[PDB]
């Protein structure tokens, strides 16, 4: 538990670098899940917002003895929430093809910077 | 007697070998590949717009 | 002896058409690879799995 | 454990077999008929040397022997055992 | 490790044949490393111009 | 269809298999005969408790068994044994005298390359094998466990009729065939013979376990071993596998106990000693001793060619003898390859070598470890300082 | 005709054998 909390934030820090300067960012729920930001040019100030979880839990019941984590994300663009099914399908694909450090940071340039992406 | 035997060895030869996994576990990974670039395309269209689903 | 016939029939039929699938499967994956994620709508993200 | 136990059987059974070929023998018949022998055996050898002590003499020999068979068992099949132990023991003295 | 003559003799020419089977490929692969490089090189750049 | 029962009855030579039955001690024997009567019955008129006292008075009047041998070959079933008091027979002589027979290995894989850790419930396993083996062959099969030990034994034998004869109608015997399985491993044992009804029957196994997906044997040792006790030990599931020769303690495990065990006695306080190592090579060079000396120098040797001091199993047998082996050492010197082949022959090699090593015609600090056992059972060429299974 | 298995036909096989095995490595060489 103590060493995987510790990787937690491990992961956290390292986003939150990756981030800072071109796109300010909030780590929030005690440590569980930050938030990060963008305004879309294609409107006018046309806001992305993008938060991001990692949950521990204490073993107890239903598998194993140990405690384990989960990753998830959540996207909208002007207020208005992305279906959340293809969204987590995307997180899944995009990790197992990076990792979660990689891969966290390329999901945050895939969502915070589709624009500049367009070709 | 001898030929019986014969085609029976060649039929469990034949499905325990790598290549007969790894084509199945390639194409796999072309079907998870190809639904990734779907879905991410289809989100940065989203995302800008001009989406047309 | 006939009854035997009929076996060794039975096997060698059963092992062409298992036989088959092998060269199936791989003209199947060349193709798939060289045409649906090799034109140019693949998404730039996918090029570092990709190589 | 168990020690292996005396026992006249197999003679029993093989002078059955002289007498009557077909004929078997039940295993209460066959311990009755191994009990026969010791106990003639008993009643005889402790009358014979009881005899010789009698003569004050210090060999059980043929001639006690002979007197103890004749003395205990009845006389008409005391005739028989005579006969049969007289002419036994000439013919092993005869080897 | 073979051990055999007639054994060695096989698996030298099975090896042989997999070295001529592999070449090929290896040459195959480079061009479509080329075609994505480039794709890619071409999507950085007009990302960097517009 | 053509699967066989017990009641039926095959030829054979009577001779063979009455010296087969002379091998048996005559307990045994009465226990065979008096199952086989209450199973059968037999010719011979009377109650089963009428033939408990006919060979109960046979044997406390001390006959022999030659008289009960003629018995059961000519009164009770004077016209031959059945099929399964044939293979009862060869079970009893395999359970008796186990040194007698050889063995092959055979692991099982599966698609990608693992092992298939087969397990086995033996009543698929024998309806499917006799429903695959009926369309070729006549099969009978006989399933059993080992006494002492935690495997699964089978026995295949096939018949085919009739040199020439009448209608007498009989099936001629063949030389058997045996299979056994461990419990949990993915090993397979063997008998030793290439023909090609050995070839069939193997397939048939080969077919018949996979029922999910699919299977295939592929041998790992080319030379057999006996004494089905020694191969359970060398390739059976269980701690010496991978352990062998001087890495034996840890199969045996007894030299730790539970961290929860006292401590005053726990042996960190107490120790042990052992001797002091010579390095610059004074052997070759060449009774001026003294007995404390040599003493350790044996239990080094022991330990060198045994894994503990103790020498956990005379003095020079080891744990599973090995009676043949081939190495051959591949060393680069110069940028120039050298091949060297042992070959070694006898009961023990390694404890012949021990012996040598003993009697000082070779030096222990020199000798490596393939060379000393572990390893054991496979021969192999060595490169790199790693051991490595001949092909 | 004569019937026999034994030495002057056995080892012809394997010579036969090894042979096959020559010439097909050397059908793969360049010359």
């Amino acid at each position: 538990f103590d060493k995987i909390k510790s990787k937690k934030t491990g992961i956290f820090q390292n986003l939150i670098n990756l981030l800072k300067r071109k796109t300010r960012c909030y780590l929030m729920n005690n440590s569980d899940s930050l938030i990060v930001e963008r305004v879309i040019r294609e409107g006018r100030l046309t806001t992305i917002k993008l938060q991001i979880n990692f949950i521990i839990t204490m073993p107890g019941e239903r598998n194993c003895f140990l405690p384990m984590s989960k990753i998830s994300i959540a996207l909208w663009k002007g207020g208005e929430r992305f279906n959340q099914i293809d969204l987590d399908e995307i997180c899944y694909g995009l990790i197992k093809e990076y990792g979660v450090k990689t891969g966290l940071k390329e999901i945050c340039n895939v969502c915070l910077f589709p624009d500049m992406y367009a070709r | 007697n001898q030929q019986i035997i014969s085609v029976r060895n060649e039929i469990q030869e034949l499905k325990a070998g790598k290549d007969w996994h790894d084509l199945q576990n390639e194409q796999a990974k072309l079907n998870d590949k190809v639904k990734l670039n779907k879905r991410l395309n289809d989100l940065t269209s989203t995302l800008l717009g001009k989406y047309e689903g | 002896n006939e009854r035997l016939e009929a076996i060794l029939s039975r096997e060698q039929n059963l092992l062409e058409e298992t036989r088959k699938l092998c060269m199936n499967l791989k003209t199947n994956n060349k193709k798939r690879l060289t045409e649906k994620l090799i034109q140019k709508d693949l998404h730039p993200v996918l090029n570092k799995a990709m190589e | 454990s168990k020690a292996r136990k005396e026992t006249y059987s197999s003679y029993i059974y093989k002078v059955l077999k002289q007498t009557h070929p077909d004929t078997g023998i039940s295993q209460k018949s066959m311990s009755i008929l191994n009990s026969f022998v010791n106990d003639i055996f008993e009643r005889i050898a402790t009358e014979a040397s009881k005899l010789a002590a009698y003569n004050k003499k210090s060999t059980i020999s043929a001639r006690e022997i002979q007197t103890a068979v004749r003395l205990i068992l009845p006389g008409e099949l005391a005739k028989h055992a005579v006969s049969e132990g007289t002419r036994a023991v000439t013919k092993y003295s005869s080897s | 490790r073979e051990s055999s003559k007639a054994a060695i003799l096989a698996c030298a020419a099975e090896y042989i044949q997999k070295l001529k089977e592999t070449d090929e490929a290896n040459i195959e692969k480079w061009t479509l490393q080329k075609l994505l490089s480039e794709q890619n090189a071409s999507q950085l750049a007009s990302a960097n111009e517009k | 269809e053509l699967r066989l029962e017990d009641n039926y009855v095959p030829t054979s030579d009577t001779l063979v298999v009455f010296k087969q039955l002379m091998k048996l001690p005559v307990t045994v024997l009465y226990d065979l005969t008096l199952s086989w009567f209450a199973k059968f019955g037999g010719s011979f008129d009377g109650d089963i408790y009428l033939l408990t006292e006919t060979l109960d008075l046979l044997i406390e009047k001390g006959v022999r068994r030659n008289v009960i041998v003629n018995r059961i070959l000519y009164v009770y079933w004077p016209d031959g044994l059945n099929v399964f008091q044939l293979a009862e027979i060869d079970c009893h002589l395999m359970i008796s005298k186990p040194e007698k027979f050889k063995w092959l290995p055979s692991k099982a894989l599966r698609g990608d390359g693992k092992p298939y850790v087969v397990k086995l419930q033996p009543a698929k396993f024998i309806e499917n094998l006799q429903t695959d083996l009926a369309k070729i062959y006549h099969c009978h099969v006989y399933m059993f466990k080992h006494p002492s030990l935690p495997v699964l034994i089978t026995r295949i034998q096939l018949f085919d009729s009739n040199l020439d004869k009448f209608q007498g109608k009989p099936l001629i015997s063949r030389r058997p065939y045996y299979v056994a399985f461990p419990l949990n491993s993915p090993i397979i044992f063997h008998s030793v013979d290439k023909d090609i009804y050995a070839r069939l029957v193997l397939q048939s196994i080969s077919r018949t376990i996979s029922e999910r997906e699919t299977i295939i044997f592929k041998p790992v040792q080319k030379i057999p071993v006996k004494s089905i006790h020694n191969i359970m030990t060398l390739l059976g599931p269980s701690r010496f596998a991978e352990s062998m020769g001087p890495w034996e303690c840890y199969a045996s495990a007894n030299f730790e106990r539970s961290p929860l065990h006292d401590y005053k006695k726990h042996q960190g306080l107490t120790g042990k000693k052992v001797m002091v190592r010579e390095f610059d090579d004074s052997f070759l060079n060449d009774g001026k001793e003294e007995p404390e000396i040599r003493r350790l120098r044996l239990e080094k040797n022991m330990i060198k060619f045994k894994g503990s001091a103790n020498g956990v199993m005379s003095r020079y047998s080891s744990l599973v003898p090995i009676e043949k082996v081939g190495f051959t050492l591949k060393n680069e010197i110069n940028s120039r390859i050298i091949t060297i082949k042992l070959k070694f022959n006898g009961n023990d090699i390694f404890g012949g070598l021990h012996e040598l090593c003993d009697k000082n015609l070779i030096n222990i600090d020199k000798v490596p470890g393939w060379l000393a056992g572990e390893n054991g059972s496979f021969s192999g060429t060595i490169m790199n300082g790693d051991f490595q299974r001949e092909q | 005709k004569q019937r026999k298995d034994s030495h002057k036909e056995v080892e012809r096989r394997r010579r036969e054998n090894i042979n096959t095995a020559i010439n097909v490595l050397s059908d793969l060489l360049p010359v």
